[PDB]
RNA sequence: UAAUAGAAUAAGAUAAG
RNA sequence: UUUUUUUAAAUAAUUU
């Protein structure tokens, strides 16, 4: 209920009869977000008028995040709003602060523009000597976030920052290190000198400094393993009381650098699994992958981590179903309960999985015994038949192999998969084989299809080994290939190893030697 | 009688003729003063008074075009010259933005109205397109109509030579900084009259033949219809100035017409010059390299191939001996000339090499010292390798300078 | 659908587009996709370049013009962030911007053309065909880019790195651009040779059509195509037989031993021919010039049954072909004239004049058709050639049309092109007919130009 | 013909050829036995027949649909990147390529989505059928008005049928929809109650329009076309301004005196007029009723692709 | 007063100069 | 099946 004064104020706001500045709009939006007694967000005709006032106002007076917050509170109510792009300063307006403000607005409001970034860099080149030590780090961070390709300017900024080592603090050093590590084209000399700087002041580091340094080392790669060494020893005296996410980053770094000292890896993993219950979904997934890649998943290890991942398995992200399915395989441990809920979750989100994720899930579930007696095989067969148009050669191979291994019988899907794979030729035998496995289930195909399949097979027979020769011969005889060239090529390949028709030679091989 | 409304593009004379004559005389006096200079302040005073007179005349014309139905009653040649003057006075900075837009909007409206009737001849479409796109005035319907009408090649079959040359020159001069969206339609102007140029191949003069060829090649166009146009030039070398021979070499190289027999004449004509420059030397080196790669060691004349390589090498020596007179503006010219010399095993006297390596030293020193002002790291590595190959005794300063440039890291990378 | 992120919206829109264009044009999917895309915005969310390109392409594919909000947002993204459009998503953006004809679309197309020209040496088998097809959609004249792409295609084809689908896409894209390169097409034909059995009937006919359209004037490969297709006639569909007729009418060389088999196969499938196939076969026989009444009778009898299926293009081509051969079918001509009068506004610039001239050449006058096409003629005068204007004027005079509102546009057009109007010898007779009806009173300046 | 593979999903050049309505705003039209939900109360019809106009009780469009429809208007007056299918309009204020403080567009239902959908909206079409004695409803044409901020002019007193003299019977209705909140200071309608039964259902003489003058005189020109008795009923019931919300619609009789106020707010104001006619509507002359349209002859029943049937109570 | 990121994927006829 | 690729090029002419 709006009394007369409130009703008239609301009407004046609705009719665009009040000249609102950016500050007043920000105050009104903050009041609406804080207290909902007046129901400001429940009046579309009032919020639309406030948005109309927002568009026709001078937004440069407020900070970039204030405009972003106004845009966010307009989006939440249902209004499509975007803060105006700031213009590049001109003539006397070029100052370091004004040029940093353009990058900050581009960051916060998500209005990235390569042309204005280049213009700002060209304007900032001559006056780079007026920057304070903090503004240089702010510029490095802003350019790192915007994914700029001007690595030369970032290298200049890094050199100027590193000239001021004494002034900078540990947090600034870590932020500069990670921002430099994120930029792709930085010369390795600057990275080496920055890592040398990071190597000293090692004990001054805080947990956030450790996280930033670990992120930088993960991005850089194995070439900086020595620096990572100085991390691990420095972390050896604080491992017993350390944050879970820091330990996850440690394990990821151990996996990336291919660390050789196993004692430290075991110590860090044993300390991690104590507090592994405090990890989020993404951190737990990354820790689970890292523990697998380091050959450290013992019975207690896998049991403890699976007990933690079952909690998130109920509402797992589609991007996380396939990894834990991969970790569940290749290990000799019982994971029936985990795989049941994972398969159920994959069933639930079958209509949003991409082609690659669906193919991956089918590939892992291909050889799983309890996956055959599930609705997932049929549902994924229909979904794959729908998504064959969006599948690349790798997705085609994965999905077809997974469906063939699961006993899924559908001649139309296999024929469509073969036709789709005929559009772009099979580079490898591993890509071509799933089509043969799928088509051999029914045992019949048009003569044109087997003729094209033989045309694809015959060149590939000059490198396949004896087991692959036997499998290819089995599939070719199942499909009913009458071409002589392919059998001649396969028999020629066989002769290389055997060189002769051994009496013990498998009866199937003698028929091949006759070149049927 | 039918109420036809077709007036010749190039009788039915309105006051627009008088206004355009006044503008023409004012522009003529201004250009005559411009020639006369070669009293700057008094000159600019007269230029200012003429500019004020022209601005008043154009304001009167715009007011008359707005208030009265003059465009409908006007002819068509007057419309063409009105468009010409409206676009030209803007480049001369004699008109403001508001008045220029107001004058051009009604010109486009009247042009579209006449297009709807169909009285737009095959020449007026080209004229309006060339004088609208080069001025970079955008109208969606006008641009789409002109672009769709430029695909009827049967209309553009009997265009006059003067019209072709004027349009080609207008498109060529303003190519340097033209907007990207204006590029494609520009090409559609050139290809519409490509056959008229091709049949007019034996009618152009030598200076304008190269102009047409450069206008077409600078718009990344090498139509087959202009194939005789190049051939005549190949058969008419020796009437070109030595500077023109470099651009002729580049054009012939881009037209797949560059063979061994023309290369000898072209390089000889280049060497007839009084003093070489970077352009002639670079073009000669590129031509020598191109003709060097066209010989097959196992073809029909495989036995004859090595003598041809020796002839190419000797005529490359002819140019290489005169490599100290020129002045290299940028490093890529040096890195191309030296690459050609090394690849073809061309012998170069030590004096020319010393001059060449001395020139680059000042440039790399500028890049290193100034550091404020684009020699990438790969170019510096190539220069170092070249200097090491020829010997470091030639330029002992450049070796230490370039080695310290690598150690410091001044030269950026190609990725950046 | 509210719970779906824009990255999922792009994927589902691509899925809908793929199902729509290939697996039948179901209007259910078209309207569902249009409704979904009409309420989407790239605002306040970080998106990949591929997602934005897919959204733009799927929006533009479904009839969404340049005034749309999503189209404007996608076009703006591409301009601001250009380097983010790698060679993987360049063809998507070019295909989306092909039909869009605006300033921003022109700028984007030019920038991507320059990008593809710079990176023509680094593409692989997929990228070259995708880029050349996307640029074949748009109308551009960057010869240098096409030459670079052709050099890359030849380099990749030397090592045998193209499938039949790649070959047909490349041939169609290069023939669409009218880029006549003898060596590029020779390499494509030799790649088809080397592929051998991997080129089926469905993938061989479009290759022959693309090779015929470019017009290389090479009799060495036309004979080879005829020999290779002579074994596949028994498998060919009616739509493939019509395309075969059209392609070997384009080639211009007479192969009786192939045309006989094609005629027998067309007679076998006479019940499956639509109006489009009949029109294509008749136009092909007109172009090649053979006069075969036996097939023509069956084609006319079939076309009499699918009159209501005839399009303006089909009506124009069928009537022109029947008029050229001097075939008299009063019932078919009456039905076609009534149908053309029904859909007179669908005629383009060439179709209207062709239909009018074909109807006027034969002694067949119908007021229903004549009034409709004469009234429609006003909107196409501005898009006609001098010879086409002469033909239209003669046909209009044969209809005895005197309305000034119709005659003024055509007389203006023929006055603006008077030199080419009076320089065509083959139409001279038509001229002395046109002025025999109208007389010197109508449009005096044209009469004075005719006298001189 | 053969629609190229990348052109299979496109739409006709002009949206007149689109038989039916696209699903963009409200999805698809309901089934034949599902059109009874949008019926209006008989008191609304009685109020329309008594006052000469009526405001429908419920807003016809959701706020998101109004936002999209206003975006269509904003893109129909670009003046920089001119609208595609601009040639598919009967008239435009930007034909001079300059525009002004008032933007008016006609026949926009053939140019943009949503506007083509708005014609087939059941909520207004069922009410128009009820107003037209339960007959077939045919679109007459569309109109879009957009008045700029602080300078938008006002349209003086006028009668709609005074512009439709080439149609023989009075069998028309106007539906005006506010795409923005309106008031006496920004484009509100000003109608004269009971003005459709003054001159025995006749047409008042046209008013004198002198631009570049204050709004008060423009709205005070009423006292020059009325007679003494009409002066008396104007004294008894003065003109009344109707305040409209972001989606509220208003039915207006063709013979009702009607004007629109000026715009004195800080933002532009938009509105959409849609004219509907019944089945038994004829022409009076030989020729087209609208620019570049199908031409009729004598008393020919008005039908064709340019006047689609949007509702049929059978 | 307000800042955290994951995916790598190919459809194919315009009555020409 | 063996054709060919790698410049910063800027000199036309006009009353439109």
């Amino acid at each position: 209920a709006r009394p007369s004064a409130l009703h008239l104020i609301f009407e004046r706001c609705k009719l665009n009869l009040v000249e609102f500045t950016a500050q007043d709009v920000y105050q009104i939006c903050t009041t609406a977000y804080n207290m909902d007694t007046l129901g400001m967000l429940q009046d579309p005709d009032f919020m639309r008028g406030l948005h109309d006032a927002f568009r026709r106002s001078d937004q440069t007076v407020i900070s970039p995040f204030q405009a972003n917050l106004i845009a966010d509170t307009f989006r939440k109510v249902g209004i499509n709003s975007m803060p105006k792009e700031v213009s590049v300063p001109e003539e006397d307006a070029i100052s370091p602060e004004s040029l940093i403000l353009v990058l900050r607005n581009m960051n916060i409001t998500k209005q990235r523009d390569e042309r204005k970034i280049n213009e700002v860099l060209k304007l900032m080149f001559p006056i780079l000597d007026e920057f304070s030590p903090t503004q240089l780090s702010l510029t490095v961070t802003e350019l790192a976030r915007l994914k700029s390709t001007n690595a030369d300017f970032v290298g200049k900024l890094a050199k100027r920052i590193m000239e001021y080592n004494d002034d900078l603090s540990a947090l600034d050093i870590s932020s500069a290190a990670v921002s430099l590590a994120y930029c792709p084209g930085i010369s390795h000399n600057i990275l080496y000198r920055m890592m040398q700087i990071v190597e000293e002041r090692m004990g001054e580091f805080q947990p956030e400094d450790y996280i930033n340094v670990l992120h930088a080392l993960n991005t850089l790669g194995p070439k900086f393993v020595n620096t990572f060494r100085k991390i691990v020893e420095c972390g050896l005296q604080h491992v017993e009381n350390m944050d879970a996410v820091t330990l996850t980053n440690y394990m990821v770094c151990f996996s990336t650098m291919d660390y050789k000292q196993r004692e430290h890896i075991d110590i860090y993993a044993d300390a991690l699994v104590e507090v592994a219950t405090d990890l989020s979904e993404k951190d737990l997934v990354m820790a689970f992958i890292a523990l697998q890649r380091l050959r450290l998943l013992s019975d207690t290890m896998f049991g403890t981590m699976a007990s933690c991942v079952i909690r998130y398995a109920a509402k797992m992200d589609p991007r996380n179903i396939a990894p834990i399915m991969d970790i569940c395989s290749t290990v000799p441990h019982a994971s029936d309960h985990l795989m049941k809920v994972l398969m159920d979750r994959a069933v639930e989100c079958t209509r949003i999985l991409t082609a690659n994720q669906l193919g991956d899930i089918l590939d892992i579930l291909g050889l799983y015994p309890p996956a055959r007696e599930h609705p997932l095989v049929q549902l994924f067969g229909k979904q794959a038949r729908l998504r064959l148009d969006l599948m690349g050669p790798d997705a085609l191979a994965n999905a077809t192999r997974g469906l063939a291994n699961l006993g899924y019988a559908d001649p139309e899907y296999y024929a469509q998969a073969a036709e789709t794979g005929f559009r772009y030729g099979f580079k490898d035998w591993t890509l071509l084989e799933p089509m043969l496995m799928g088509l051999s289930i029914t045992g019949q195909c048009p003569p044109t299809m087997v003729r094209v399949l033989g045309s694809h097979i015959a060149p590939m027979a000059r490198s396949m080994s004896l087991m692959e020769i036997e499998r290819a011969n089995r599939y070719l005889r199942r499909l009913g290939c009458e071409d002589d060239f392919v059998y001649k090529a396969m028999a020629s390949r066989v002769l290389q190893f055997v060189k002769e028709v051994t009496p013990e030679m498998p009866e199937d091989l003698q028929v091949l030697l006759q070149r049927g | 009688p039918l109420p036809v409304s077709y007036s010749p593009g190039s009788v039915t004379s309105t006051a627009i003729t008088a206004h355009c004559d006044v503008l023409s005389e004012c522009v003529a006096k201004a250009d005559e003063l411009a020639v006369q200079l070669k009293t700057q302040e008094g000159m600019e005073e007269f230029v200012e008074e003429l500019k004020t007179s022209a601005t008043n005349e154009m304001t009167a014309l715009v007011k008359q075009m707005q208030t009265t139905p003059l465009l409908q009653r006007a002819g068509m040649h007057e419309l063409r010259r009105t468009l010409y003057y409206t676009t030209s006075l803007k480049e001369r900075d004699w008109l403001e933005e508001k008045q220029y837009t107001a004058a051009m909007r009604m010109l486009t409206v009247e042009v579209l109205r006449r297009d709807g009737d169909g009285v737009l001849s095959a020449d007026d479409v080209l004229y309006v397109t060339t004088h609208v796109v080069t001025a970079n005035f955008y109208n969606r319907h006008l641009w789409n109509r002109m672009e769709k009408s430029l695909l009827k090649f049967s209309n553009y079959e009997n265009i006059d030579m003067s019209s072709v040359k004027a349009f080609s020159t207008r498109l060529f001069k303003t190519r340097r900084g033209c907007a990207k969206e204006t590029l494609d339609i520009r090409r559609k102007v050139l290809l519409a009259m490509s056959r008229r140029v091709g049949v007019l191949a034996n009618d152009f003069d030598l200076p304008s033949l190269l102009g047409v060829l450069q206008c077409y090649t600078v718009h990344d166009l090498t139509p087959f219809h202009l194939e005789p146009l190049a051939i005549r030039a190949t058969n008419h070398v020796g009437d070109f100035t030595p500077h023109e021979c470099a651009t002729l070499a580049h054009v012939l190289r881009k037209w797949r017409t560059m063979r061994l027999e023309v290369c000898e004449r072209l390089v000889e004509r280049i060497c007839t010059s009084d003093q070489l420059t970077h352009h002639m030397a670079n073009a000669a080196m590129i031509a020598i390299r191109t003709c060097f790669n066209q010989v097959s060691d196992g073809g029909r004349n495989a036995m004859n191939a090595e003598p041809t390589r020796q002839k190419l090498r000797a005529m490359g020596e002819q140019i290489g001996c005169r490599l100290d007179e020129v002045e290299y503006p940028a490093l890529p010219v040096i890195l191309s000339i030296l690459d050609v010399v090394v690849t073809l095993k061309i012998y170069v006297p030590k004096k020319c090499l010393q001059v060449i390596f001395s020139q680059a030293n000042d440039m790399v020193a500028i890049v290193m010292e100034q550091k404020d002002d684009p020699i990438t790291a790969e170019e510096g590595r190539q220069l170092q390798a070249l200097l090491s190959h020829y010997g470091n005794d030639l330029a002992p300063e450049l070796s230490q300078r370039m080695k310290e440039a690598f150690r410091e890291g001044v030269l950026p990378d190609e990725a950046s | 659908v509210s719970h779906l992120s824009a990255r999922n919206i792009a994927t589902e829109a691509l899925q809908m587009k793929k199902l729509h264009q290939e697996r039948g044009g179901n209007p259910m999917l078209a309207q569902q996709a249009r409704r979904v895309l009409f309420a989407t915005s790239i605002a306040g969310q970080n998106l990949d370049a591929r997602s934005v390109a897919l959204l733009l392409n799927t929006a533009v594919y479904f009839g969404m013009e340049s005034d749309a909000k999503l189209v404007r947002e996608c076009i703006d993204y591409c301009l601001k962030n250009d380097k983010l459009i790698t060679v993987d998503v360049l063809p998507i953006v070019v295909t989306a911007c092909a039909t869009l004809k605006s300033r921003d679309a022109r700028e984007v197309i030019e920038m991507q053309a320059q990008k593809a020209a710079r990176n023509a040496k680094f593409l692989d088998a997929k990228d070259v065909t995708n880029i050349i097809s996307a640029f074949s959609k748009t109308g551009i004249n960057h010869e240098k880019l096409f030459a670079f792409l052709s050099r890359r295609v030849q380099t990749l084809a030397r090592v045998g790195e193209f499938e039949a689908a790649h070959l047909v896409i490349l041939a169609n894209a290069f023939s669409r651009l009218r880029y006549r390169d003898k060596f590029l097409f020779g390499a494509i034909a030799r790649r088809a040779m080397s592929l051998r059995e991997r080129v089926t009937v469905n993938e061989l006919v479009p290759l022959i059509v693309a090779f015929s359209k470019i017009g290389l004037k090479d009799p060495k490969l036309s004979k080879r195509f005829a020999t290779k297709a002579m074994e596949y006639v028994d498998q060919m569909n009616a739509e493939q037989v019509a395309s075969m007729f059209m392609a070997f009418a384009y080639f211009g060389i007479r192969y009786d031993q192939l045309f006989g088999v094609l005629t027998n196969r067309a007679v076998e499938l006479i019940d499956e021919f639509n109006a489009q196939y009949i029109s294509t076969t008749l136009n092909a026989f007109q172009r090649i010039g053979i006069n075969n009444p036996e097939l023509f009778d069956n084609l006319a009898e079939r076309a009499l049954a699918v009159v209501q299926d005839h399009d303006a293009r089909d009506i124009s081509k069928t009537v022109t072909a029947l008029a050229h051969f001097g075939l008299k079918d009063e019932e078919l001509f009456k039905r076609l004239a009534s149908h053309a009068a029904s859909i007179a506004d669908q005629f383009d610039a060439m179709g209207l004049v062709n239909t009018a001239h074909a109807f006027a050449r034969t002694n067949f006058l119908q007021q229903d058709m004549a009034v409709a096409l004469s009234e429609r003629s006003v909107y196409v005068c501005r898009l006609l050639d001098a010879g086409e204007t002469r033909r239209l004027l003669w046909a209009l005079a044969k209809f005895q049309v005197r309305d000034p509102k119709i005659l003024t546009p055509v007389f203006n057009r023929c006055l603006a092109l008077h030199y080419d109007f009076f320089a065509d010898p083959t139409g001279s007779e038509e001229i002395e007919e046109i002025f025999d009806f109208y007389g010197p009173n109508f449009c005096p300046p044209l009469y004075q130009l005719y006298i001189s | 013909s053969y629609v190229l593979k990348f052109l299979r999903g496109q739409l006709p050049e002009d949206l007149k050829d689109v038989n039916g309505a696209l699903g963009c705003l409200y999805g698809t039209l309901p089934d034949v036995d599902e059109f009874g939900q949008f019926v209006i109360s008989p008191d609304v019809v009685n109020s329309f027949h008594q006052f000469g106009y009526v405001k429908m009780p419920i807003p016809v469009l959701d706020h998101q649909q109004i936002d999209k429809l206003a975006d269509e208007v904003n893109e129909l007056a670009n003046n920089v990147e001119h609208h595609p299918k601009t040639e598919r309009l009967y008239a435009t204020s930007l034909a001079d390529l300059t525009g002004g403080p008032l933007f008016f567009c006609q026949g926009q239902w053939r140019a943009a989505w949503g506007m083509h959908d708005l014609i087939y909206l059941p909520t207004i079409t069922v009410a128009a059928s009820q107003i037209l004695n339960n007959s077939l409803v045919r679109l007459w044409y569309d109109e879009v008005f957009m008045k700029a901020a602080r300078t938008g002019p006002c349209v003086p007193w006028q009668q709609n049928y005074a512009r439709w003299q080439h149609t023989k019977p009075v069998n028309h209705v106007t539906v005006m929809i506010a795409l923005d909140t309106m008031n006496k200071d920004r484009g509100a309608p000003c109608l004269v109650p009971g003005s459709h039964r003054w001159r025995e259902g006749g047409l008042l003489p046209p008013v004198s329009y002198d631009p570049t003058k204050d709004e008060a005189h423009q709205l005070n020109t009423i006292w020059e076309i009325i007679n003494e008795e009409e002066g008396e009923m104007l004294m008894d019931t003065p003109p009344v301004t109707v305040d409209l919300r972001r989606g509220e619609a208003l039915l207006i009789h063709p013979l009702t005196l009607f004007a629109t106020h000026g715009n004195r707010s800080l933002d532009a104001v938009r509105c959409c007029f849609i004219h509907y006619m019944g089945e038994k509507t004829y022409a009076v002359q030989n020729g087209p009723l609208l620019p570049h349209t199908t031409k009729f002859q004598a008393d020919a029943m008005i039908q064709g692709p340019f006047y689609p049937v949007v509702f049929d109570p059978a």
